[PDB]
């Protein structure tokens, strides 16, 4: 089936056959686990030097397919051949297509085996800072997967940048409060909960980012990082007392003036005040009650909050 | 062509499961 | 002042307010300081560095490029803020061309948005350009001008009309970029064949 496949490709390169021939011998090969390093091999020639636009996105989908199934048999010269191609394309769409597939590899077992300065950290430091924000989604979750899975100390610069990174895609996404910016700031988010599980010596400085731009984003993107502080603060509570000030004043001035949405932010920042505090509370349950009974017809608030609080 | 992932894997507030006592708690006590 | 600032950020919380700053900009004008930062950032540029520093502190300056291009973009009739973009652009690579920085995000990024610029600008002379592709790609030499002038072609051929034919001028254009193997072969194609296009492909299949 192999050979009549090739023969196909070969024989028959028209876009509609050569994409279902290579779709039909990607499955083969992932249904074989045999030909499945060649089948890599003959994707990456493809992406490389079929300029059809449909042909490497198909490409892509089935590189994707195949780091989903079998990210261990990826060898180094397989994610060099990827990163060369993100590297040097120039239509962003094929770009965010490897980097999707180059994301899904790292945060397997791939990333130990592709192991310095390498293609692949050099290709994540400059997606990180692309226009793009699905590109720079893609290139800091790239870049935290390193800095998490691999300790080895050669490649310990990157861990700022991986922090300053993730800050930056936090100020690009929290404005827009659009489908795909929300998207992007979940990704961005949960890169950071799991670099602060991972480097707890950077939590500190993840913490304060998202502080700082809580008082400067929308009420879904407050929302979201709500939920990341919650995280953070629930595996590593030491940095709960550094939050409560903020956490504490935003709640006050987002309950005067609470209408639709902000139910939804008040119960995160409640949850948030509630995680952050290993002690009672004494005045901030005083704000807490009052922020409440002034305004707040919402019983489902009110009993999500007492959820929380119990 | 897309993916979802959630920022807090113990959060209580996403709707992915609603049971039917939360539903009829929630539509009786919101306003 | 903001020179000050520029000076106390790269040789770090108050880079935090200014981004968020930008941002705020940003959000403002998309809904409806940019030009002060940038004319203090250019007139920095001419005195004497600064880039070393910005090389080695690249996750301060990268964004902060970022947000400057995506000011750029979503305003892109306020001409002024473009052309000094694209000037202090332009002074940045001359500042980091030299072989002993050696590679950096920086320059990549930079790289990518002079390019991004060069992309939004048409070409006076299809025969001229194409007989500059023509002679460039005999070479084989100056991929980056073979990749500029192409994405030139491309913008004249999507804005302007059709030129003169000279079918084996562009035969043998095709079949040099096939030999090239350059990636905007699909989208040259597209361009050429929206305007004898069944002999030339027929000529090339034989071939």
């Amino acid at each position: 089936a192999r050979q009549l496949l090739q023969q196909l490709v070969t024989s028959y390169p028209s876009t509609k056959m050569v994409i279902v021939s290579l779709h039909t011998f990607t499955l083969l090969a992932a249904s074989s686990l045999v030909d499945t390093p060649k089948q890599i091999q003959l994707l990456l020639q493809y992406l490389k030097n079929d300029p059809r636009k449909a042909v490497k996105r198909l490409a892509i989908q089935d590189l994707k397919l195949l780091a989903n199934k079998t990210p261990h048999t990826w060898s180094r010269e397989n994610i060099q051949a990827l990163c060369e191609c993100a590297l040097q394309t120039p239509y962003d769409s094929l770009k965010l297509g490897m980097l999707s597939v180059l994301s899904t590899l790292s945060g397997t077992i791939a990333i130990k085996h592709y192991f310095r300065s390498s293609d692949l950290v050099k290709l994540a430091q400059e997606c990180c800072y692309h226009n793009n924000r699905g590109i720079a989604a893609h290139g800091v979750r790239v870049l935290t997967n390193i800095t998490v899975s691999c300790q080895e100390k050669d490649l310990l610069a990157l861990e700022q940048d991986a922090v300053f990174g993730l800050e930056s895609l936090l100020v690009l996404c929290s404005q827009d409060d659009s489908p795909g910016a929300q998207a992007t700031l979940k990704i961005a988010l949960n890169c950071m909960v799991k670099l602060a599980k991972g480097r707890p010596h950077l939590s500190q400085s993840v913490v304060e980012t998202l502080l700082t731009q809580l008082h400067s984003a929308q009420d879904a993107a407050r929302i979201l990082m709500c939920h990341c502080l919650a995280a953070i603060a629930m595996q590593l509570p030491v940095l709960g007392d550094g939050m409560l000030g903020d956490l504490m004043e935003l709640y006050k001035v987002i309950g005067r003036s609470a209408t639709d949405k902000q139910q939804e932010l008040l119960v995160s920042l409640a949850t948030v005040i509630f995680v952050a505090s290993q002690k009672a509370l004494s005045v901030e349950s005083k704000a807490v009650i009052k922020q409440q009974l002034e305004s707040v017809s919402n019983g489902w608030t009110v009993y999500r909050i007492a959820r929380q609080a119990s | 062509a897309a993916a979802d992932v959630s920022v807090w894997e113990e959060n209580w507030e996403d709707d992915i499961v609603q049971d039917d006592f939360n539903q009829q708690l929630r539509l009786e006590m919101e306003r | 002042d903001l020179a000050g600032m520029f000076l106390q950020i790269f040789p770090r919380p108050v880079a935090l307010a200014l981004q968020q700053a930008l941002g705020q900009e940003l959000a403002r004008v998309v809904q409806g300081i940019t030009v002060r930062v940038l004319q203090a950032l250019a007139t920095l540029l001419s005195s004497p560095a600064l880039v070393m520093s910005m090389h080695r502190s690249h996750f301060l300056a990268c964004p902060l490029l970022r947000q400057l291009c995506q000011y750029q973009r979503c305003v892109p009739q306020d001409t002024g803020f473009s052309s000094l973009f694209l000037k202090v652009l332009l002074q940045m690579l001359q500042w980091l061309d030299s072989p002993g920085v050696e590679g950096g995000p920086l320059r990549a990024q930079l790289r990518m948005l002079a390019s991004q610029a060069s992309a939004g600008r048409r070409l006076s002379d299809v025969r001229g350009g194409l007989l500059r592709l023509a002679e460039a790609l005999a070479f084989r030499q100056d991929l980056e001008v073979v990749s500029s002038t192409v994405r030139a072609v491309i913008a004249t051929l999507r804005s302007g009309e059709q030129c003169s034919v000279e079918p084996d001028l562009i035969s043998k254009v095709l079949q040099g970029l096939i030999e090239v193997r350059s990636p905007h072969l699909e989208e040259l194609l597209t361009a050429f064949f929206s305007a004898k296009p069944v002999v030339v492909v027929s000529s090339l299949l034989l071939q």
